[PDB]
């Protein structure tokens, strides 16, 4: 239930569980991220999932949080944002997607995370699909879902992480 | 429609 | 949800915010909004409301230290009023009618704080429960398309 989330006792136990509800959802790779209030320390932000190392680690080197359109977003909303192809406009950020691409992150949305004590995070989770209209029929059905999860995750997460 | 992208 | 984040302006969007809460079943509602005097919208009784400022109740509310803590809701249960001044409170909120509800907490991305009360008419808490339990994916996204687009236009 999504109770098992908040009655985890421990990241590593934690993660796991919500690793295996997105997949159990239907998603393939997810990121989840939470920093603490008023901070831009990606390097030691609260991270969990299986997102491909490789690409979290070009990530970084490249300095794609400021690239990424779907980061700049959870700056500023509270509402998911779908990986369109509309949202890669700039030359940087076309080229970005491209990279994502290649490390199998073609198609997914991710859920801005904003907490009670001013964390900010996200909840990023890929889909497999043949096309983008059958992974947009996918992310749709599950969005009511996704869209609790991503605030027990937030709540629970932020307990253990800070 | 739930997409956004502020 | 489209039309409350295309609405015009704050009258159109709370009228429209209205008729969703009641959509759901909810017969009262207060929306909250205060920025990093805030923007309020609903139908709470008035006299309730002049009533909770006059006696501070902001401070002796559990629903309030819930919402500075928290993301998730938090029903009005008997289990969540516990000092005696919580006891009160909850014994003249009844007075005014409202029993039965929950509140949604709202954490905008500007650090905009709020809340999104709704009160259920019913005949007990268990069907209460029932009436909220059943709309509760829905109004989820509902408190985070009105936390956005209500920042956008009280901000
Ligand atoms: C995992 S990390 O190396 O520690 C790290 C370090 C710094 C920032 C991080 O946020 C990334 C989260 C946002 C996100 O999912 N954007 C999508 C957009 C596109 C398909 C592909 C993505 O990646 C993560
Ligand atoms: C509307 S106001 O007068 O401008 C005003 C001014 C200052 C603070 C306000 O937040 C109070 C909102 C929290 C809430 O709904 N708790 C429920 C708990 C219980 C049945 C009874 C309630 O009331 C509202």
């Amino acid at each position: 239930g999504f109770l098992e989330l908040e009655r985890s006792s421990g990241k590593l136990e934690w993660s796991a569980i919500l690793q295996k509800m997105a997949s159990d959802l239907g998603f393939s790779k997810i990121l989840f991220g939470l920093l603490p209030k008023d901070s831009q320390d990606y390097e030691n932000a609260f991270i969990v999932g299986n997102y491909p190392a490789a690409w979290r680690e070009h990530y970084d080197r490249a300095g794609y949080a400021r690239v990424d359109p779907v980061v700049s977003h959870c700056t500023q909303s509270v509402l998911p944002i779908f990986w369109e192809p509309s949202i890669f406009q700039t030359r940087k950020q076309h080229e970005f997607f491209e990279e994502a691409s290649a490390a199998g992150l073609v198609y997914g949305l991710t859920m801005p995370l904003h907490g009670a004590r001013g964390e900010l995070g996200w909840l990023s989770l890929s889909v497999e699909a043949e096309n983008r209209a059958e992974a947009n029929r996918f992310m749709e059905s599950v969005l009511p879902t996704l869209w609790m999860l991503k605030d027990y995750a937030l709540q629970s997460g932020a307990g253990l992480a800070f | 429609a739930h997409h956004h992208h502020a």
